[PDB]
RNA sequence: GGGUUCUAACUCAGGUAUAACAAUACCGAGGACAAUGUAUGGUGGGUAGUUUGACUGGGGCGGUCU
RNA sequence: UUUAUUAAAAACACAGCACUCUGCAAACACGAAAGUGGACGUAUAGGGUGUGAUGCCUGCCCGGUGCUGGAAGGUUAAUU
RNA sequence: GGGUCAGCGACUUAUAUUCUGUAGCAAGGUUAACCGUUUAGGGGAGCCGUAGGGAAACCGAGUCUUAAUAGGGCGUAGUUGCAGGGUAUAGACCCGAAACCGAGUGAUCUAUCCAUGAGCAGGUUGAAAGUGCCGUAACAGGCACCGGAGGACCGAACCCACUGUCGUUGAAAAGCCAGGGGAUGACUUGUGGAUAGGGGUGAAAGGCUAAUCAAACUCGGUGAUAGCUGGUUCUCCC
RNA sequence: CCUGUAUUCGAAACAUUAGCGUUAACAUAUUAAGUAGGGCGGGACACGAGAAAUCCUGUCUGAAGAUGGGGGGACCAUCC
RNA sequence: GCUUCGGGGAGGCGGCAAUAUCCUGUGAUCCGGAGAUUUCUGAAUGGGGAAACCCACUUACCAUAAGGUAGGUAUCUUGAAGAAGCGAACGAGGGGAAGUGAAACAUCUCAGUACCCUUAGGAAAAGACAUCAAAUGAGAUUCCCCAAGUA
């Protein structure tokens, strides 16, 4: 059973990056959204 | 369009005569090329001086 | 963009009124047209991106007296 | 009242120069056509929003609705 | 090759055949446009459709709906 | 429908309007916003009642229709607060959809593709081509050697999933065992990347798109709507 | 009983508010044309093209300019 | 945690959470004003990047070794000065649904609402009549109560 979840930090960084949600407006505004709710981890 | 003719050009006139021109004759060949200037007080005044 | 220098014309929105009155929403593009202005003052063709509206404003204005009100406008 | 011709608008997803794209200058090829903006007739399940009644010895079918 | 997790098959695909479109800025497709694939390809090439190795073959009908060509006549929008 | 107990749980609020009760004034009643050293006082704009008839002009205890002055139709104690019953607009007594729309997050699973690497024990079979000999007028043809093609054969790893038992609150939200298929290819696999929802991808099953697919997931419109189901809590009297 | 309350009150330093003074940045029209109005298609006006006044404009057009022009809910005349 | 300027006068070295060494009338702890220091990431701005990491160039000085100290090196706009990014609601503007109601549904409603985008200020917008009115005429804009659920 190759599960739904095979963990590759680099695919995880790339996909979920703080660089890559600031390179696109729109994920800024979900950091935003982070910073505002006050969640402590804002990216992987 | 009133244009002052700079020199004879067949159906339309003398030389300083004022003429009325279809908008595209006067504007995409005789002022580009110097054969006519558009009819304005500034103009007719240089031409007849 | 499809925007006129001159005027400032750019899309306009409004309604597609179908025969039963149903609306759907459409555009209204400006009649945008490349044209290359003689200009004497400065001996060259300048390529505008112009309106019907904006050529005839060149005809009775002058190229000179658009081309300065560019000029202040902004992009040159 | 239609055609033919021309070029100067306009086009080149053609050549040369501009380091490369693009633009520009010239040449060349088209040319008042093409293309685009508004209006307008046609076509258009390609895509949408919907409708497709009731009675009924279950429903459908048949029959009926004043 | 296929319905991951009740169907592996006669289903899909397949080489082969046929029709049709496309002269290149091709047709076709994504995209609002730019820009792309087609293709740094050029009718022995590319797209769509149907059939499905191979052997023997593939009869009749254009009335209906499509597609191709034609405009003699009727009708016909904005506009004027 | 409820395993039991304890706690929470469903007719409310705002405004408008009608009727009733009560209180103050009474052919009159009352102010709103605002001012206000603000529950006082001021503020008469405005609202209801006191007159109706007709579509209206218009008239008025009358008026409309009509040629009619006949006939006929319609006519000839309220108001402001408080409290209560009902209704109207709002979620409107509470809970409950499958759905639709907007914006974002997803190709670490899976579908295809791109780039770059890796893997396929062992054993067989013997195409074209080639060499030599004979032979042909030259062709052709025949034999022997050689050769190593194949979406070629048998069979492990690897990939798959045809049959049966077991398991089915499983060791496992799809497995184990015994058999089975491919196994040099249209093959398998590692890493990184690309295609995003009426969209993608699909050798096509409406298959897959994060255990979710005839339209993914998250949030928002949203307390969607539900002529439907369920529930709706103290007492006594007529 | 303590901290408190009524009452009276302190600022070296910095902020803020107002008044005045001064500086340096910018601005300083001179009566209004592609404008009013009009055709087509839409939108907003309580107003859904309606007899539809009034406003905005994508397209095509286009004045008078004070002896003139706009409005007064189609429109004409008078009046404001 | 440091310096300074004021307040204060006997305790104190923040809390879980105490212990030890200690400080404090040479005014400590504590409060208020100002200043100094302020690693790295983040608009991040020397280039790059998988945020808290990699690699640099250059000016001056110092060292003689394989370095240290203080700076400069992003982009855009305007002609050296600005801007970028973040953050409640309100304002203005550019786009703009559908559930729903009509007991169906397409006009219509929902509604110019939700949502997306842009951009300010303590407010914004509007604002002086090419506005109403037709009464003896009034005299910008904005908001509240009526007019009136009337036309």
């Amino acid at each position: 059973m190759k599960r739904t979840f095979q963990p590759s930090v680099i695919k995880r960084k790339r996909t979920h990056g703080f660089r890559a949600r600031m390179a696109t407006k729109k994920g800024r505004q979900v950091l935003a959204r982070r910073r505002a709710k006050g969640r402590h981890r804002l990216t992987v | 369009m009133q244009i002052i003719l700079l020199q004879r050009i067949v159906n339309l006139g003398k030389l300083g005569e004022t003429v009325d021109v279809k908008p595209g004759y006067g504007r995409n060949f005789l002022i580009p090329l110097g054969k006519a200037l558009p009819a304005t007080a500034a103009n007719i005044e240089k031409f007849e001086a | 963009s499809r925007v006129c220098q001159v005027t400032g014309k750019r899309p306009m929105v409004g309604n597609n009124v179908s025969h039963a009155n149903n609306k759907t929403r459409r555009r209204f593009l400006p009649n945008l047209h490349h044209h290359r202005f003689w200009v004497e003052s400065e001996n060259r063709f300048v390529r505008l991106r112009i309106s019907t509206k904006g050529m005839r404003i060149i005809d009775k204005l002058g190229i000179d007296k658009v081309l300065v009100d560019l000029r202040a406008q902004g992009q040159k």
